[PDB]
DNA sequence: ATGGTCGTGCCGCCAATAA
């Protein structure tokens, strides 16, 4: 499920441009039932009357820094020993390879594993894409009446445009650079 | 280039998205499955067979008659689909024959629809080295060919062209003295060339399938392709609703066992005994029990002989049809709690006892259990009060204040649940 | 293999093969820990064809002259008796690739100017971009021929960048930064070559970095504005300029050892090592914070020919020096915190083809502070 | 028409106790 897939993902944090209170974006909407309102509608601070939806520039900018931090962390290349007793962490990649993969230089019988697997990076990117994807957030509702009620009350064409702007900010990174591309030549030849 | 029929060689080199990767496999599986239905329910010559098969080929965007130039997309679709499906149906010997038979049938259909005159270029485009004869040559050898003809009635040498082939490639024909041989060259009617084309395609297809299977461990290393290589053959009381009961009436232990059987297509001995005896308890007989177990084990890519000589004896003995002929009572909940503790690779036992709270919490969560009920169940488990916790689970999933009974047997659980549900 | 053919070495030896007689080893220099490399901790990691990716420590006591950094591919002559340590006897000098061969068409051209500026284009506490403004003014007054602008146009270490206090997206900040130069250099009419830097926060953080994407270019602008990836080798009037935005001097000299320190030129030896390893970034492993994708590193980070002029900005002192018959220019940053930096201007013409072989087309270089 | 100890391949048989 979506909840269990994104459990290990780091939640997106962004200070409010007006009051400075840290906000929480873990899903498109917050709450349940009648009070299921978009997370970008109002600030987390009660006294704050500024709409975070207005500050789309700051949200996208902070998303930019967060994604850059994540991709640099992945390209750092940190490896960890699988053996609980060794726990060897090295930045230099040894050329001594076993059947499973790299061989630890401290202990001679173990396989080094990447600290940040590609699956984790792709899951984090998908979580960032999903938290601002209202198109799939509206079709998830089992009732069309509630979907229309929520669409006509807050999801104005400008609001939908801002949400699509965030989704396209994610999709610029998710579009060409990837992981979902499978080379048939390497698979067969 | 004749993209409407093609001997599948020269594997492609393009790259595609994974969504299209799965869509191509599922579409090819659907088409090849429907070829089975068309070939079984009908006969190979009716117009309805041709109409239905070509309509379905049109529906799934696949190549057909060559009279309309640029259908490059269906060509690419079929080319990628065959090679992507080669990886899956090459594992078990019960699936290789299924693949080959229906692919040969599809190629026969595609061959029968070539209009009349683009066949010659195709024969050269598939590395076959065949030839035709002009009208004067046909008239020169007319009597010789009709004399050399098979039991085909009549001397009338119709408009069907006569093909010229190296003799070694016509082994199935000149062995029976049914063709004409001259200067080391065989002359054949157009009707019989289909047999040799399919026979020569079959050997290459089988060789390609074999050479892919042994170099397929290298491809399992990819973690994104595991679902595809293993789930292309996946998917009073009757068989066609038990899954529903798994969500509705079963206790968490037996529901866990059913989920394990559905997913892993196998179970260890303790789970086998426990689930089988409970499944007898609900009311199944021997025939459908054997049906259920064999259906659940064949999906594990094992042939029926292994199941029949391995597990059928134990399954029959469970009901009391061999040995002393003793019929057994389903396990009491106390022995489930206390006897035969589970280990790694095993899924049997009582979840409320053997499973740690750090896993029992999400076990309750995945079953739409309210957080207050979750906390109460955790408190009861910490107090070693298991039966009342299972009763509370029953009340919460049944939306009643009190169940009205004391639980000591999962069969009692199921009977009480079905008392109100039905 | 290239060094084996150059030095006429008969064959190589595996690292793990013992040998009493002196033997030649092929491998890569590296360190045995995560700390700073020292002469005691130098190890050689062999090739997979010969040594099957083995590693052995080396002893530099019996070596007269050496200069080693991690990631350098050399041929090491020495003794390995016990099979676990190699003692040096002689270290082979790197052989640079031959210079580009000029064509007859390239010798018919006239005087050419190459102005070079490197980021940042603003002071470390303000966003007025005044260094960019007077750089554009200098460009307009100079009337040069080529204008090569390196990053970071939007520095990833500028304090307002990471505090997300701005009111405009860095994507749009890119457009106003572009149109600044675009409408500032229309009267000059000089060609503009914008090369990105790894510190460009708004762009994709991959080394090598793709050329910038920009669509708001008029027909006149497209004839004057050219987008080139980073790094790249661009031929300007028949002269191969090596354009790179990475502080390769700080990449290399910060983690390199040497045998002589009294009278030796540092920047020259790092430049020679860069020119002899036939790659844009020989360093392996790199430092903590810079992302490289190795798949395209083999196909987009090598020397086709030895470039005639190297443009290598650095945080260190500006310097223009002739190493291995090649003029390497380091104008540094245009702005250095709260104190101004430097830019450069170069003359280039093609002299007569005949002569004493080597003849530097770029006779004159001048680095001037903005 | 010497003793015992060890492993490998074929078969059949068993547990269970509410309501
Ligand atoms: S208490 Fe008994 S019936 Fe309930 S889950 Fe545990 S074993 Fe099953
Ligand atoms: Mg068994
Ligand atoms: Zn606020
Ligand atoms: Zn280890």
């Amino acid at each position: 499920t979506d909840e269990e897939k994104y459990r290990d993902c780091e939640r997106f944090k962004c200070p409010c441009p007006t009051c400075g209170t840290e906000n929480i974006y873990d899903n498109v909407f917050d709450g349940s039932g009648t009070d299921m309102e978009p997370s970008l509608y109002r600030c987390s601070n009660i006294d704050c009357k500024a709409s975070p939806l207005t500050f789309t520039v700051q949200l996208s900018n902070k998303l930019i820094m967060d994604i850059r931090r994540f991709i640099k962390k992945y390209y750092d290349g940190w490896l960890i020993c699988e053996e609980p007793t060794c726990r060897n962490r090295t930045r230099h990649l040894p050329l001594q390879f076993s059947r499973t993969g790299p061989l630890c230089p401290a202990c001679m019988k173990a396989t080094l594993q990447p600290e940040y697997s590609d699956k984790s990076l792709y899951t984090q990117l998908c979580f960032y894409r999903y938290i601002f994807d209202a198109e799939c957030a509206l079709e998830k509702l089992t009732t069309d009446h509630e979907k229309d009620k929520l669409k006509k009350q807050f999801f104005t064409p400008k609001v939908l445009q801002d949400y699509r702007k965030l989704k396209n900010t994610a999709e610029q990174f998710l579009s060409r650079s990837g992981y979902s591309e499978v080379n048939l030549s390497k698979l067969f030849a | 280039y004749p993209h409407c029929l093609q001997f599948y060689l020269q594997p492609p080199s393009e790259n595609i998205s994974l969504i299209e990767f799965e869509n191509l496999a599922i579409d090819r599986v659907k088409l090849l499955k429907s070829v089975e239905n068309l070939g079984v329910s009908y006969v190979k010559g009716t117009e309805q067979y041709q109409s239905k098969l070509e309509s379905e080929l049109r529906k799934l965007k696949f190549s057909y008659r060559e009279n309309l130039e640029d259908e490059y997309e269906p060509r690419r679709r079929d080319h990628i689909s065959h090679f992507i499906l080669r990886l899956a149906y090459c594992q078990s010997e019960e699936l290789r024959r299924w693949f080959i038979q229906q692919e040969m049938d599809l190629l026969r259909f595609r061959f029968s629809i070539l209009p009349k005159d683009k066949i010659q270029d195709f024969l050269k485009d598939s590395q076959l080295q065949f030839e035709a004869i002009s009208d004067e040559e046909k008239t020169l050898r007319e009597q010789e060919i009709v004399a050399s003809s098979p039991s085909l009635s009549g001397l009338k040498l119709g408009f069907e062209s006569i093909y010229k082939i190296p003799f070694a490639d016509a082994l199935d024909l000149f062995r029976g003295r049914k063709v004409y041989l001259e200067d080391g060259f065989a002359y054949v009617p157009l009707k019989d060339i289909v047999a040799i084309i399919l026979n020569e395609f079959r050997a290459k297809l089988s060789k390609a399938l074999a050479l892919t299977a042994r170099s397929l461990p290298a491809v399992q290393s990819d973690e994104r392709l595991q679902p595809l290589l293993n789930h292309l053959s996946h998917s009073k009381i009757s068989l066609d609703q038990i899954d529903l009961l798994s969500t509705k009436s079963f206790p968490p232990c037996m529901r866990q066992l059913h989920k394990a059987l559905r997913e892993n297509h196998h179970l260890r001995h303790g789970g086998r005994m426990q689930y089988g005896l409970f499944l007898k308890g609900i009311g199944l007989t021997l025939e459908q029990a054997l049906q259920f177990w064999k259906q659940e084990f064949i999906k594990g890519k094992m042939d029926p002989d292994k199941f029949d000589k391995g597990y059928s004896y134990n399954i029959r003995h469970s009901f009391g049809k061999e040995g002393k002929r003793t019929d057994y009572t389903p396990f009491s909940c106390l022995k489930i709690i206390l006897s035969n503790p589970p280990s790694q690779g095993d899924y049997h036992g009582c979840p409320f006892r053997h499973s740690d709270p750090e896993l029992l919490k999400q076990k309750l969560q995945s079953y739409k259990i309210s957080p207050g009920g979750i906390s109460q169940i955790l408190d009861l488990v910490k107090g070693t009060h298991y039966q009342v916790a299972c009763q509370k689970y029953f009340e919460m999933i049944h939306n009643v204040d009190d169940c009205g009974f004391s639980l000591n047997h999962p069969n009692q659980f199921f009977c009480e649940s079905q008392r109100i549900l039905n | 293999s290239e060094l084996k053919e150059h030095y006429k070495i008969e064959a190589f030896t595996p690292l793990l093969a013992p040998a009493q007689e002196p033997v030649t080893l092929l491998g890569q220099i590296g360190c045995d820990s995560n700390g700073k490399l020292n002469n005691k901790s130098v190890i050689l990691e062999g090739d997979r064809e010969h040594s099957s990716g083995a590693q052995i420590p080396v002893d530099l006591s019996e070596l007269k002259e050496y200069s080693l950094f991690p990631g350098q591919v050399v041929i090491m002559e020495g003794i390995n008796t016990t099979g676990r340590k190699l003692v040096a006897t002689k270290l082979y000098e790197g052989v640079p690739l031959p210079f580009y061969q000029p064509t007859e068409e390239d010798a018919d051209f006239e005087q050419s100017m190459v102005l070079v500026a490197c980021g940042p284009y603003t002071t470390s506490d303000s966003i007025t971009y005044d260094p960019l403004l007077d750089l554009i003014a200098v460009i307009n007054h100079d009337r040069p021929d080529v204008c090569i602008l390196f990053g970071p146009f939007l520095d990833a270490k500028h304090e307002q960048v990471e505090n997300c206090l701005l009111t405009s997206p860095f994507e749009d900040i890119f457009k106003q930064c572009l149109r600044t130069i675009i409408e500032g250099t229309r009267s000059s009419g000089s060609h503009l070559v914008f090369v990105p830097s790894l510190r460009d926060v708004h762009h994709e953080p991959v080394y090598p970095q793709p050329p910038f994407s920009y669509s708001d270019l008029s027909r006149e602008d497209k004839k004057q504005v050219q987008f080139v990836s980073e790094p790249c080798s661009l031929s300007i009037n028949g002269v191969i300029f090596g354009l790179t935005s990475t502080d390769l001097l700080f990449h290399l000299g910060a983690e390199e050892i040497s045998s002589s320190s009294g009278t030796s030129d540092r920047f020259s030896r790092i430049l020679k090592h860069i020119l002899t390893q036939r790659s844009y970034y020989p360093l392996y492993p790199p430092q903590e914070d810079m992302a490289i994708d190795y798949e395209s590193f083999y196909v987009y980070a090598q020397l086709p020919v030895t470039p005639d002029v190297l443009i290598i900005p650095s945080e260190l002192r500006y310097f223009v020096k002739d190493v291995l018959g090649c003029v390497c220019v380091n104008p540094g940053r245009l702005t250095k915190g709260q104190v101004g930096g430097t830019f450069a201007r170069l003359y280039l013409r093609r002299p007569a083809a005949d002569g004493a072989e080597r003849q530097s087309p770029c006779i004159a270089v001048q680095v001037v502070r903005i």
